[PDB]
């Protein structure tokens, strides 16, 4: 199969930077490549068609070129929208071939979390469990390190933490932490905090909820 | 507009087939290639097979012929694929897309998320997450919704019926040992709330689960 | 009446290259893949390509990729190949053939005869063949037409303009070292000759060459 | 490439027989094969289609079968217009390919040939050559030897063949032997003999003329 080599794997850039994307073909695919940009939770969005023709629609920004074997896609004037994945596709041989993709991340200032911590539901409690949720929002870079402190001790067992996707808007990260706990080990204790941990802030965020307080 | 719409996100026992359904409209079916790639989570694009509208034609990847069979309806303008004697490491989502030599893969449907697993499905238990008597004090007030324990993916969740848009966080779902576990966040002036009425809305298509979870300040 | 029409016979000189036509009508011309083929006299047909006319797409026999050359006139419902490079190997006939899901190869064109030479177009000498005095004697004569020493091929032989279709026959042009000679025979009744006039019309394109020759009893 | 044989690459038959011809493939061509019946100076004629599929306008003598690897055209009631080389040819693989052909030929009845000399055209001794022509019209088999003689002796030098093509109506060929001399070595003798030959007539069918006669 002609196999599509990508590079580089992932970029960083500043907005209004210009960017090339390199896609290699094993072999002669002749003008018959094709770019596509992924958006998680989408389906993938064609950019270029044959090489370098340009679509209705799509933001002049982008624009490629090559042939034979050596492509490139040219972003000039990089935007926060352009997160994502960029695929080449091959439609000159069978079977038509993808490349492994490249992620292209964007740079921005510091930011800290807006933290927010949330005590069980009752609805939860009355069937046995308890899950203690705190969201870590809109932060940059994307290292960040969430603790959970029970009536001042830190408890490691029980987190479940999940991240999404940098922002297309603002380029910032957003994470929720849950710990999830039986309502009776709940009921024992009376002070629940989520602290963030990472070198922006002068030291840690903290949020914290009492139990016995309704 | 011209689209391409696919069937639901389906659980299917290791060993059974499905029949998947791509609906198309706003543009000429008769002189549409129609193709099917299969995408794992966070990996590339894997073309499987295409079917030329016109003739019932078709084109197969060797490593999916016997697995895998297109149909066409001309009637109603959908393209059909019958994958067979699935295996777990046929969970993936598939893709059905629409190429003419004029222009390219232009049309894409949404994708539809195939679970092959010996497991039952599992809907979820929706906790509504209100701050306590303590926070908000702000010119903004985060509010969220635990979507817990529910099996298989994906699930949706919406705020307001997609009334509010803005602000809002899904995060992605977290597999523990077999179920998985998701929540949503959503950011409102503190005008909104709690004067008006805030629901998250979550759908399970695999247990024809719905359901609307208002958020209300916790008094207890 | 559906119908694929090529272009004249050609001499060209090695190392050459020609253009070959295909005018086509009767049919649609969008949806026609139209395919060329060489055949060699007394052999099996050699597929070289086809070109979609809808989207001037084409595919090549690998062994006459860098040889050949197809492109179509969708304004005129014409395709052309053209080929280069010419030795003398590439001397055949070759023709052009609509192909479509519907009817296989239903529709041929007469076949384009392409002669690779460095050697000259030579006339040919027509002489008429009266019997003599001492055969005929019947209610049928045989007249005929030598045809000798003429390139390239072919040539064409009619009779009284062609009034005179029964009883004829041209036999195939033999090729003695560099030139060709080809015979005809015409039988009519007694009632016809000698009393009217019985005249052979030989056409050899190559040269622009067009001669009548009457058969008249060989007084001497 | 996908290889076509053919068989038998000869057969002759007598018209109302039924006769079937082969066509197998190196490998599977799906139900992609068609046949073709060619007659000489013409192009290609679409007999079968997809395997078995009829094609309209062609006699329903004519009927294909097979998939995969085994095909075969049957003709029930042979006719004598059905002489011709039969192709069969795959489209199921790039490149197209075809089969080397089966020449079918009808038997018929011996028939001997209407025989005609011709001595060589005043013109053409004018220009010092001369050409005497012989013309073995309507006759069967194919099989039919030509013999000149020159004052009694036989001459082999210099004689040019040529054979029509199976009479349509009839299953009968014509062929032409032109012997060509000299002026010279023509004006040096004065019988000039041409005699067919073939197990048909009780023995040879001669015609003769002596060019001292005018
Ligand atoms: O008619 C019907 N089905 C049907 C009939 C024939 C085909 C083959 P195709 O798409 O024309 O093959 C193309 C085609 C074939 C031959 C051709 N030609 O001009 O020779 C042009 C196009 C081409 C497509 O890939 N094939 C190849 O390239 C092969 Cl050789 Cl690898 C497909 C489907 C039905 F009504 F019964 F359903
Ligand atoms: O767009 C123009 N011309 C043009 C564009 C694309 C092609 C290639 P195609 O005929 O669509 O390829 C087919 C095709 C390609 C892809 C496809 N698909 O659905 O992905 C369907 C059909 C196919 C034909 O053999 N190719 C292959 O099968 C390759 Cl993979 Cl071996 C040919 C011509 C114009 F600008 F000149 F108008």
């Amino acid at each position: 199969e002609l196999v599509m080599t990508q590079t580089p794997a992932t970029l960083s850039v500043t907005p209004g930077d210009s960017v090339s994307l390199s896609c290699r073909a094993s072999q002669s695919v002749s003008n018959k490549l094709h770019w596509y940009q992924q958006k998680s939770h989408e389906s993938p969005r064609l950019l270029i068609k044959f090489a370098s023709q340009s679509i209705p629609g799509i933001p002049s920004r982008f624009s490629g070129s090559g042939s034979g074997s050596d492509f490139t896609l040219s972003i000039n004037s990089v935007e926060t929208e352009d997160f994502g994945i960029y695929f080449c596709h091959q439609t000159h041989g069978r079977p038509l071939t993808f490349g492994a993709g490249t992620k292209l991340e964007l740079k921005r200032a510091d930011a800290a979390p807006t933290v927010s911590i949330f005590p069980p539901s009752s609805e939860q409690l009355t069937s046995g469990g308890a899950s203690v949720v705190c969201f870590l929002n809109n932060f940059y870079p994307k290292d960040i390190n969430v603790k959970w402190k029970i009536d001042g001790s830190e408890r490691q067992n029980g987190v479940l933490n999940s991240w999404t996707d940098q922002d297309s808007k603002d380029s910032t990260y957003s994470m929720s932490s849950t710990l999830t706990l039986t309502k009776d080990e709940y009921e024992r204790h009376n002070s629940y905090t989520c602290e963030a941990t990472h070198k922006t802030s002068t030291s840690p965020i903290v949020k914290s909820f009492n139990r016995n307080e309704c | 507009q011209v689209k391409l719409l696919e069937s639901g996100a389906v659980l299917v026992k290791p060993g059974a087939s499905v029949k998947l359904s791509c609906k198309t409209s706003g543009f000429t079916f008769s002189s549409s290639y129609i193709n099917w790639l299969k995408q794992k989570p966070g990996q590339s694009l894997e073309w499987i097979a295409w079917i030329y509208a016109g003739s019932g034609g078709t084109v197969y990847n060797q490593h999916f012929t016997d697995k895998a069979r297109l149909t066409v309806d001309t009637s109603s303008s959908t393209a059909y694929m019958q994958f067979s004697s699935l295996t777990t490491e046929d969970s993936a989502i598939y893709y059905c897309a629409r190429y003419r030599y004029d222009e390219g893969f232009a049309y894409w449907g949404q994708g539809t998320l195939v679970t092959v697993s010996a497991a039952k499905t599992t809907p979820p238990s929706v906790y509504p997450l209100a701050p306590g008597s303590a926070a908000q004090t702000n010119s903004m007030v985060t509010l969220g919704c635990l979507v817990k324990g529910y099996f298989p993916e994906p699930v949706t969740v919406t705020w307001n019926s997609g009334s509010l848009s803005s602000g809002v966080h899904t995060f992605p779902a977290v597999l523990q040992s077999d179920l998985y576990t998701l929540s949503s966040s959503v950011t409102v002036p503190s005008s909104t709330w709690p004067s008006e009425t805030v629901t998250c809305n979550v759908a399970h298509p695999a247990s024809s689960t719905k359901v609307d979870k208002k958020i209300v300040p916790r008094d207890c």
